[PDB]
């Protein structure tokens, strides 16, 4: 029926999270200013592969890997997550 | 000072008796719950407070090496008796 | 990782000894059912020997299956000679245990066991 | 009422105020028929035709790592960055401060002892509250 | 629900199972195996014993410390019945005599005592009462056994409405009176039968299945007020059943028909004894009563119990009655009987 | 040659005779045993211990004793290094978890700092 | 140091040091350590491929003559990688002394049987198969000697707990003594008696 929550996991120090880090300081705020009712949970760990989780209606989830992606690839994947609603 | 619970069963000196719906009374059906009716607290409540003329009193339970190890009791509070830790005897300074 | 073998150099001789041990059990089981005068048939005993061999069928280490052949041959040595009794043979057949519930909801119901 | 486990009665991940994930260990088992909490929720999902994709605590902690990946890495503070973006988000909602002074709910030693569902059922905490009243 | 009667453990010998079962007549055939299968769970079992205490000694290795409480009782006294059932959360009735004695007829064993136990179990707060009738117990039957047992069943149903009344057909075990009976007429002659024993159909059930059914009736609260019917999975005629017993026992089998009017005259020849009599006309009228089929009543498959057939356990029953010349013949070295 | 090359996982889970029920359903815990605060000695914080998860302990209905059904309840094994304890858990197929060593940090104990001139760390008594 | 202190025998101490020097320079192929304990008993710590060459020396050589295999012992120590430690105890009647030949193995590596040297080991190492799981290759009749016939596992291994995994009871359903999972009447109360003050300063190990 539609998206319910976004979960974005990333490292602090690994370069594989680097563009994901370049997503957050540059573009997250006007992302959150665009989606007030949609919780976008940033979770930073130390050693995880950067990932993108999307819980939809009735408990189903989608899973996008974000390893070594830059800012525009993460941005296109996230707007595909937003525009999917499946 | 043994008493009877409302299930007809005698109370121990610990406070142990089975309640109304507990099935474990069935082990006493036709037999007896062997308890001791000489309670320790009742037989030591009878003993008198020993008036001694010293500030610090030495208790050893009587018998020398046949009782508890010999401890020393302070007797400064006139409100409270100086109860021995092992034997339950209690002392009071007489002034 | 360069260790000393027991009998087998690799898994070929190991599977050979496992296979000869199972040959020995398949030859032996009617004598076991006869002289222990068990109430089971030969078919159920051979099903149990199949279950005991498929219980350990995931080993990839040649020394471990060498020692398993050794322990199986000791079980065989004590079964052929009457050194075991009716109880020692029937301890494989878990007849007296309550059947252990496998699914999650019954394990939730009967206790704290995961 | 679905009676659950206490905190000394289940292996259980709790997180302090600084984000350090910790696990309890089973001291005693829960009394009576009371079960571990997620065992109750998993059996309730099995009854309700919406069976959750786990059985044991390891699969629960794999799920919990999927949700946020710090909750299964114990004795390791994961430092959280990015304060200025939360500050920029905070400037949008202009909210009025009240004229009421900041009063904490725990002023004296009497309000310390009885707060939660364990400390209200304690006779030791009852003796402490009764003893700090007078 | 009390805290001590909450189940605990792995369900072994020293577990707690939460069953407090008073098993009346636990010294006999069904009571032996029922205390066996209750004591391996950890039940505080009350055994009321009438007989010599020595005859109950083999019930002591069947449980943990103090799980079996032995106590005296009398059948004509509600005082000891109330004394035994007042702490039990389940009462099981296994009182029966396959013959009549001086002090007790069929009625005092099947009408007076079961209604007495059921009435006192009602007026003592018992959750579950279980009565064990017989599958052929009917008011219009030929044997006084079955008539008194149906009268007592109707009384128990009208005095304790949540009583689980269970119908076994013909139980066989190591200590039965069914297969050992059929193997003890190589002494008298050539096992005589009414009308060649071909007009009666039986289906016997093994005692482990009946005991699992009784305990799964204790555990399940779906057994309140029901009326089960424990039957074997395969039906047999009587003639090839007796021939199968004498082929498993490996005996000379030469049957001959003894008529319907002169075999009760041999039935009175053995019931003149103050001992346990060898046979009687009541056992004749019960062997020659065919097992009715009751499809509208539940059975072993309605308790999650898989019934074990006769060809797996008849060897277990009948290895005792063999001579040495075929003492160790195998289970597969016999022909299976002809089911109907 | 007289030596074989085995590149497999070291697995004696089928030779020790321990059933599957207590190999995959136990959480072994490898830990420096933490110091009892009643005492000040650290001789019981020197060697690692492997413990197991505590199973059900119930009332024995006859005597109130703590009956149990866990065969591996009262087992605590002593190891010298963390590598040997981890290799012992992985050799027996025991699903484990390891808590690291919590040493006491070196403090800065000075005696004159109790009697300072202008600091908050003066004592009011002794 | 007179009344309650055990008197020291420096003579057997020095003689076992000299005999340990002797054995360590006769056998440099397998003898790994030589230590004289503080109460004058020698320990010759060898390699597990030297069961037959060393013990045939001590049984036969005219300066050793360790004629009798007194005791044979495995000591399971789980904190090693070669967790089992086979201990040979040898009594020499002519020189009137005792020596201790210690060696090591883990589970899967076998130890060569010494019934060709000492026939007395015919049972002793057999016990080590029954109790510990150390397999002895080239043994006449190797099997269990002490435990039950249908017994799975090795008892004196320290991963094996005090009470086993099977208990017995008579069962009158099947007329048979059967083995069931153990449920104790009382749990074995484990006592943590290790006092955390350092008892012996002469046995302190250096830290990390
Ligand atoms: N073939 C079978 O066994 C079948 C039996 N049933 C039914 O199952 C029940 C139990 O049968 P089963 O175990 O084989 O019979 P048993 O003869 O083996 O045992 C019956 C028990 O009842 C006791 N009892 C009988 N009469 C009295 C009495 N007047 N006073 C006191 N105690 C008495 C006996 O006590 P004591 O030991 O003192 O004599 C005995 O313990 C009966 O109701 C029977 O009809 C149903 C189907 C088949
Ligand atoms: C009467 C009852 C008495 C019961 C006695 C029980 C005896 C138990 C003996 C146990 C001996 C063993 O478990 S050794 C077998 C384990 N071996 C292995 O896992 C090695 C791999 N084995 C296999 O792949 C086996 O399937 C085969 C048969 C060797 C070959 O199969 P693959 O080829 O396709
Ligand atoms: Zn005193």
């Amino acid at each position: 029926l539609g998206l319910r929550e976004i979960r974005i996991h990333l490292c602090q120090r690994s370069p594989g999270s680097q563009g994901v880090r370049d997503f957050i300081e540059k573009r997250y705020v006007e992302l959150k200013k665009a989606n007030p009712d949609l919780p976008i949970l940033i979770r930073e760990c130390s050693d995880v592969q950067p990932k993108l989780w999307a819980r939809y209606a009735f408990g189903q989830e989608k899973n996008v890997s974000l390893n070594n992606f830059s800012a525009d690839q993460v941005t296109r994947a996230l707007e595909n997550v937003l525009s999917s609603k499946a | 000072g043994v008493r009877t619970s409302p299930t007809g069963e005698k109370v121990t000196h610990t406070g142990q008796v089975y309640d109304d719906e507990d099935y474990r009374r069935v082990r006493f059906v036709g037999r007896q719950k062997e308890v001791n009716e000489n309670f320790a607290i009742d037989l030591i409540a009878e003993q008198p407070v020993s008036q001694v003329g010293s500030r610090v009193i030495s208790c050893d339970g009587g018998g020398g090496a046949l009782g508890h190890p010999r401890v020393y009791i302070n007797l400064d509070k006139e409100t409270k008796t100086g109860t021995c830790g092992y034997c339950g005897l209690q002392f009071r300074q007489q002034h | 990782t360069s260790v000393k073998p027991i009998f087998s150099r690799d898994m070929n001789e190991a599977k050979r000894r496992v296979r000869e041990l199972y040959r020995a059990w398949y030859r032996e089981v009617p004598n076991t059912v006869h002289l222990f005068q068990l109430d089971i048939s030969v078919k159920q005993g051979r099903d149990k020997v199949r279950e005991m061999f498929k219980k350990n069928a995931h080993v990839t280490d040649p020394r471990v299956v060498d020692l398993l052949v050794i322990k199986g041959k000791m079980e065989l040595e004590e079964t052929i000679n009457v050194w075991k009794q009716r109880t020692h043979v029937m301890r494989f057949f878990h007849e007296t245990e309550a059947p252990r519930p496998k699914d999650f909801l019954s394990k939730f119901y009967v206790g704290h066991d995961p | 009422i679905l009676p659950g486990a206490a905190y000394t009665e289940k292996s259980a991940t709790y997180v302090n105020t600084e984000g350090r994930a910790q696990q309890t260990k089973v001291a005693v088992m829960p009394p009576g028929l009371a079960r571990e909490d997620w065992k109750i929720i998993r059996a309730l999902s099995e009854i309700a035709g919406m069976t959750l994709p786990y059985d044991t605590l390891d699969q629960v902690r794999n799920r919990l790592e999927e949700v946020s990946p710090n909750l299964v890495r114990y004795d390791d503070v994961e430092g959280a960055n990015y304060f200025q973006q939360a500050s920029e988000l905070s400037k949008l909602v202009n909210q009025q401060l009240l004229a009421d002074p900041l009063v904490p709910p725990q002023l004296t030693i009497k309000d310390f002892y009885m707060t939660d569902s364990i400390s209200r059922a304690s006779q030791t905490m009852a003796k402490c509250v009764k003893a700090v009243t007078e | 629900l009390h805290h001590a009667v909450i189940p605990h453990g792995k369900g072994g010998r020293s577990s707690v199972s939460g069953i407090v079962a008073t098993v009346f007549g636990a010294t006999g055939f069904l009571g032996r195996y029922l205390v066996n299968h209750l004591g391996r769970m950890g039940s505080q079992v009350i055994v009321p014993y009438r007989c010599e205490p020595y005859d109950t000694m083999h019930l002591r290795p069947m449980g943990d410390l103090g799980q079996i409480i032995f106590m005296d009782w009398n059948g004509r006294d509600k005082d000891s019945i109330r004394r035994a059932v007042e702490h039990s959360n389940v009462v099981i009735n296994l009182v029966g005599r396959e013959w009549e004695t001086k002090n007790f007829d069929f009625e005092d064993v099947f009408v007076k005592i079961p209604q007495a136990i059921a009435q006192v179990s009602k007026e003592a707060g018992v959750e579950k009462f279980i009565h064990i009738s017989h599958l052929n117990a009917d008011i219009k039957s030929s044997s006084k056994y079955l008539r008194n047992k149906a009268v007592g069943e109707k009384e128990v149903r009208e005095t304790f409405p949540e009583a689980t009344i269970i119908k076994p057909a013909d139980i066989f075990g190591r200590e039965d009176r069914f297969l050992n009976y059929f193997a003890n007429i190589r002494w008298f002659g050539g096992v005589p039968l009414i009308s060649l024993g071909k007009k009666t159909v039986k289906q016997p059930v093994y005692i482990v299945d009946v005991t699992k059914g009784i305990i799964n009736a204790i555990k399940d609260p779906d057994a309140r007020g029901k009326t089960f019917a424990f039957v074997g999975p395969n039906r047999y005629l009587l003639f090839d059943l007796v021939q199968y017993v004498f082929a498993v026992a490996h005996r000379p089998f030469l049957p001959y028909p003894m008529p319907h009017f002169a075999y009760r005259w041999i039935g009175r020849l053995f019931e003149i004894s103050p001992f346990e009599p060898w046979t009687t006309r009541d056992k004749v009228e019960r062997i020659h009563t065919t097992d009715r089929t009751l499809p509208h009543l539940p059975g072993l498959e309605d308790l999650g119990v898989q019934a074990t057939p006769l060809e797996l356990k008849a060897i277990e029953v009948l290895r005792r009655h063999r001579t040495y010349r075929w003492l160790s013949s195998e289970i597969e070295d016999v022909q299976p009987a002809k089911t109907v | 040659t007289q030596l074989i090359t085995v590149d497999e996982k070291l697995d004696i889970t089928t030779l020790t005779g321990v059933p599957e029920e207590h190999i995959k359903t136990r959480k072994a815990r490898i830990f420096v045993p933490a110091r009892n605060n009643m005492q000040s000695g650290v001789n019981n914080t020197k060697k690692w211990k492997m413990e197991f998860d505590t199973r059900e302990r119930w009332e024995n209905p006859l005597m109130g004793w703590a009956s149990t059904a866990d065969p591996l309840s009262n087992l605590v094994l002593t190891f010298s290094t963390k590598e040997d304890a981890i290799a012992f858990a992985e050799k027996n197929g025991w699903s484990y978890d390891v808590e690291e060593r919590k040493v006491p940090k070196p403090k800065s104990k000075s005696y004159g700092a109790n009697f300072s001139w202008n600091k908050r760390t003066r004592v009011s008594t002794k | 140091t007179r009344p309650t202190v055990r008197p020291r025998n420096d003579v057997a101490h020095k003689q076992l040091s000299a005999f340990g020097e002797y054995v360590a320079e006769i056998l440099p192929k397998y003898v790994q350590q030589v230590q004289v304990s503080c109460f004058s008993e020698l320990e010759i710590c060898i390699h597990p491929d030297g069961v037959i060459p060393v013990l045939t020396f001590l049984r036969d050589h005219s300066n050793a003559q360790f004629k009798s295999l007194a005791d044979l012992t495995a000591v399971d120590i789980p904190t090693r990688q070669n967790r089992f430690e086979i201990v040979y105890n040898l009594l020499s009647l002519r020189f009137n002394s005792r020596i201790r030949v210690k060696t090591y193995t883990d589970e899967l590596t076998p130890v060569e049987s010494s019934v060709s040297v000492y026939k007395a080991a015919n049972w002793y190492e057999r016990e080590i198969w029954d109790m510990f799981g150390v397999f002895f290759a080239n043994h006449p009749d190797l099997r269990r000697i002490l435990t039950d016939y249908g017994f799975e596992g090795h008892p004196f291994r320290k991963d094996f707990p005090l009470s086993g995994y099977v208990e017995l009871r008579y069962d009158d359903e099947v007329k048979r003594v059967v083995a069931e999972p153990v449920e104790l009447a009382q749990e074995f109360r484990k006592f943590d008696l290790n006092s955390p003050w350092e008892a012996f300063p002469a046995y302190r190990q250096p830290p990390e």
